[PDB]
């Protein structure tokens, strides 16, 4: 189950957002 | 005491006067695994890793530093799809001169029994003469022995 694992692509997106 | 050490690290992140900020994060991360050997919610590991990457992101002086690579590798193991992280490092040139990068990358493929792509990762590491090369080649040879063992 995805539940608690990090979403890598989302993380990278978040970094770019500032 | 746990509380006190964590606070000390948090203050060090802020007040650090040196020129190697990775050192603070690297010591904070390793204290955290020393003290939370089987993880736990109280370890704060995944958030610590995210914070460390976020602070040092795009610092190319670190792209060949094994403590930097380490942050990413540790982070990758907590992702739903660790391959996304390996390919990212690969696209960005992070850790691409280190044998450890290829070893961990190859290990992820081996763990899924994708032996052919595990082998290709080794072959690229070796062509790039990633360091230490003899460790990389030794590791490759034993990957090959494991595959052989599983096909007799």
């Amino acid at each position: 189950s995805s539940e608690n694992k990090i979403d890598f692509n989302d993380f990278i997106k978040r970094l770019k957002t500032g | 005491t746990g509380s006190q050490q964590k606070r000390a690290f948090e203050y060090e992140i802020r007040f650090y006067t040196g020129n190697d900020p990775l050192d603070v994060w690297d010591r904070y991360i390793s204290w955290t695994e020393q003290n939370y050997p089987q993880g736990g919610k109280e370890s704060n590991m995944s958030t610590l890793l995210e914070r460390a990457v976020e602070a040092l992101q795009g610092e190319k002086r670190y792209y060949s530093d094994p403590r930097f690579l380490n942050l990413w590798l540790k982070l990758g193991r907590l992702c739903n799809e660790p391959l996304d992280m390996y390919s990212y490092l690969h696209n960005q040139g992070i850790g691409v001169s280190l044998a450890q990068f290829y070893i961990s990358w190859a290990e992820e493929y081996e763990a899924r029994e994708n032996f052919r792509k595990a082998d290709a990762i080794f072959q690229e590491g070796i062509q790039q003469k990633a360091e230490p090369l003899e460790r990389l080649q030794s590791q490759h040879r034993q990957f090959q022995a494991r595959v052989s063992r599983q096909t007799l």
